[PDB]
Formats: structure tokens, C-alpha cells, sequence
């Protein structure tokens, strides 16, 4: 009540949550990154110069 | 990217004329021509049985 509003006991313990929560994305996006149909080019279909159909 | 899903092929494909042929092969019977058929996997046992020239 010194220096802080009423709300931020509130916000401190949200944010503290709301930290872990982006932390835990973070590993997320990077191992589906790691492993993504764009990165590894699965289910890419290549253009070749002559147009060959198999 | 999900797997991709081509469009079917047309009506018309090779395994007609690979059924019929090798069916030709098989089961005997005569031919238009001459007197009678030979199935295939016995032809082949008359040719080492009668032999080719060799040298």
C-alpha cells in the first residue's frame, strides 16, 4: 500500500504464471520447429525441370 | 502440409493387357492360326529338354 496499487498482488502471482506458461512455449514452438513438415520438407512436392510423373 | 491425395487415374491403364497376356500364357487352348497353345513355365521345360545349338 506504499508504493504499489491494490491489484497487484494479484498480477505478481498472474505473472509469475503467466511467465512459466510462455517459458513451457517457448521449448513447445522450438521442437515443432525441429520437427515440421517445412523443415524436414515431408510431403513437399518437388518440382523437377522435365515435369516427370511417376 | 498434409500428405497429398492425387486425383485417380483415368479409366484406362496397362493391367488389361497384362491380365489377358499372361492369362494367354497359361490355360492352353488354340490359336487363331495355328493348332494349340503352350501355357509358359512349360515351354520352358521342352526347350532344356530338346536344347538349342551350341558353338
Amino acid at each position: 500500500a506504499q508504493i504499489f496499487p491494490r491489484n497487484a498482488n494479484l498480477l505478481s502471482r498472474l505473472s509469475i504464471f503467466a511467465l512459466v506458461l510462455l517459458v513451457v512455449e517457448g521449448i513447445l514452438i522450438l521442437g515443432v520447429y525441429f520437427r515440421s513438415n517445412y523443415f524436414r520438407q515431408v510431403n513437399v512436392a518437388i518440382e523437377q525441370p522435365v515435369a516427370f510423373s511417376h | 502440409p498434409f500428405t497429398p491425395q492425387p486425383a485417380p487415374v483415368t479409366g484406362n491403364t496397362y493391367r488389361t493387357y497384362v491380365n489377358d497376356a499372361r492369362t494367354l500364357l497359361n490355360s492352353y487352348g488354340y490359336t487363331m492360326e495355328g493348332k494349340v497353345h503352350i501355357p509358359i513355365d512349360r515351354a520352358m521345360d521342352l526347350i532344356v529338354e530338346r536344347g538349342l545349338p551350341v558353338r
